[PDB]
This record gives structure tokens, sequence and C-alpha cells, in this order.
């Protein structure tokens, strides 16, 4: 596709399908791993871990 | 007819925005009209599945 967040979709469904298992630290407390990836859409939201 | 109701005409002095408002009325002034939309929330924000 000719999305530039491909990739980070490609991380965040895995975290989605993971979370309870391993846990990931994120940037802030509001938004929590279990973020669904559609959201993922813009930039902006692309992760520091 | 009263120039003191009708100050922004009669007065190239006085800025457009000056009202003398605790005493006369003025009848005419530059108002403001505006165009913003008030939609619903259920209609801007969506959710994911």
């Amino acid at each position: 596709t000719t999305d530039p967040c491909a990739p980070v979709k490609a991380f965040m469904t895995l975290a989605n399908m993971m979370v309870g298992f391993e846990t990931i630290p994120m940037d802030n407390q509001i938004y929590t791993q279990s973020r669904r990836a559609s959201a993922f859409s813009t930039p902006h939201t692309w992760p520091r871990c | 007819i009263p120039v003191e109701r009708y100050n922004i005409l009669t007065n190239p002095d006085a800025p457009p925005t000056q009202i003398q408002l605790p005493e006369v009325v003025d009848l005419y002034n530059v108002v403001t009209r505006y165009a913003y939309e008030t939609p619903p929330i259920t209609a801007v924000v969506m959710g994911v599945p």
C-alpha cells in the first residue's frame, strides 16, 4: 500500500494482538497499548518505543 | 436628527468600535456575524470497530 504509516500499523496490530502477555512502554498514560491499529494513520501518533 | 446617537457617521475621529454604552445607545455600530457550525459529537468523532 501507499500508506507511509503501514509499518507502524504492522507493529501495532501485533501489539494489540499480544497485549496482556508482553508489555511495552508508551509515551504517556492516556493512550494505552490496547489502542486499535486503525487509528494510527498520521505520523504524529507513532510510538517512541 | 441626533448625531450623539449616530456618532460613527458624524465623527471621523472616532474609531469604529466605540460605544458610549452606559449613556447613549447610538442605534448604529459595527456588528459581527458568524458562520460557525454545531455538529453532533457522534458525527465528529468515530469509534474504531
